[PDB]
């Protein structure tokens, strides 16, 4: 999720 | 970028202020996972929005906010609750006190402790979201990392050029900096005491939270 | 109280007087966490004494001396551990006996531990950590990690900001590099207190699970419980 | 406890 969130 | 130019583009960039549903140990808990869940959302659009941080690559980015995320909500925690001793202002509804702590406590205490020491120091919304950015940029520093360590460099800058400012003498200023970093110490002790007691309620969440988890 | 009224070279010189000495030590899981709490057992005895050396320590409680220690143990055995460390990369030097690589540490469920150490060893020597700022740093801890859990021990700490300038002045340092390089090596600070507490949650998993610990170290262990 | 009597 974290990197979706980041992107 | 300029010192001044640090400030503002961090003061700019500072989250809202979130509300909690308030009004047990399941329900408080369950209200403060909820915050967090919120709050995280926000924090990861304001960590791209710290200087250097765009720059990392996007597994370091995970990796800094995997490590620092409960860090900063903590520290933001106490910047808060600055002007409410003998409080904890989790939300501008959501406003406790020790005794209602519940395997809490001692974590409790720890953060009234930290928000007392910042309002002894008088500490200056300048320089918390320097601390703060400090934060997300150190707690997981340990390629090119040292890009890091020059912007790591460019806050100690910007805390001392705020300090100078303030009237405050050579001798004071290096003072005053080594508290504020010094504190950082007793917050991440803090960190790694709530994600144990955090670790322990897994087994009894947010799935974002869970991921946060895991990674520790 | 005697440790105001000291000089910068006055606090090192006492802070490197007091040193405690450099301990010998005496792999399979047990053998390596044998030597290990042995060796961390007789070290805390001269951290102790080593302690009571640190300027203004003397002035505090007995409740608080102990209470200082129990909080800061691990951090300072974990700090002395990176120093001696320094002239040998990619290594752990627990003794001069005892040389270990981050390999030895896989026959532990530990080497997470490991390379979080040898880390700040090599920032250390990145850094080329000075001698007298290693004892100031390691003071520092001992009165700073227990602290917010009053008034001397933050007049004692801002003497040793003090002496740390007063190093780094000394070493030609320029104004800039001078608050530069206090803030690059206090921010170290919490990564060792992050070490030390991966290190707690290590000995407690140890100790419920029955390697022996001393009585002495039993006694550090509960008060972070 | 034994830091008691060590520090003393
Ligand atoms: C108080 C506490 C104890 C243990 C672990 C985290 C803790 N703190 C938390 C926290 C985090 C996750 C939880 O499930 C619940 C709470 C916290 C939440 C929001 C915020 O703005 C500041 C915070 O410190
Ligand atoms: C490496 C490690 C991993 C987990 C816990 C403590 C650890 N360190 C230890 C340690 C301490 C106590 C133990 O029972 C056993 C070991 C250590 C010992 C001596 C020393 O001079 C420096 C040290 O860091």
């Amino acid at each position: 999720i974290l990197h979706r969130l980041l992107q | 970028l300029t010192a001044d130019q640090m400030v503002s583009a961090l003061l700019d960039a500072e989250p809202p202020i979130l509300y909690s549903e308030y009004d047990s140990e399941a329900s408080m808990m369950g209200l403060l996972t909820n915050l967090a869940d919120r709050e995280l959302v926000h924090m990861i659009n304001w960590a791209k929005r710290v200087p250097g941080f765009v720059d990392l690559t996007l597994h370091d980015q995970v990796h800094l906010l995997e490590c620092a995320w409960l860090e900063i909500l903590m520290i933001g925690l106490v910047w808060r609750s600055m002007e409410h001793p003998g409080k904890l202002l989790f939300a501008p509804n959501l406003l406790l006190d020790r005794n209602q702590g519940k395997g809490m406590v001692e974590i409790f205490d720890m953060l009234l402790a930290t928000s007392s020491r910042f309002r002894m120091m008088n500490l200056q919304g300048e320089e918390f979201v320097c601390l703060k950015s400090i934060i997300l940029l150190n707690s997981g520093v340990y390629e090119e990392k040292d890009h890091i360590h020059r912007v790591l460099d460019k806050i100690t800058d910007t805390l001392i050029h705020l300090m100078a400012k303030a009237g405050l003498t050579l001798q004071q200023q290096h003072q005053r900096l080594a508290q504020l970093l010094l504190i950082l110490s007793h917050i991440r002790h803090m960190s790694n005491k709530g994600m144990e007691h955090l670790y322990s309620m897994k087994c009894k969440l947010s799935d974002l939270l869970l991921e946060m988890l895991d990674a520790h």
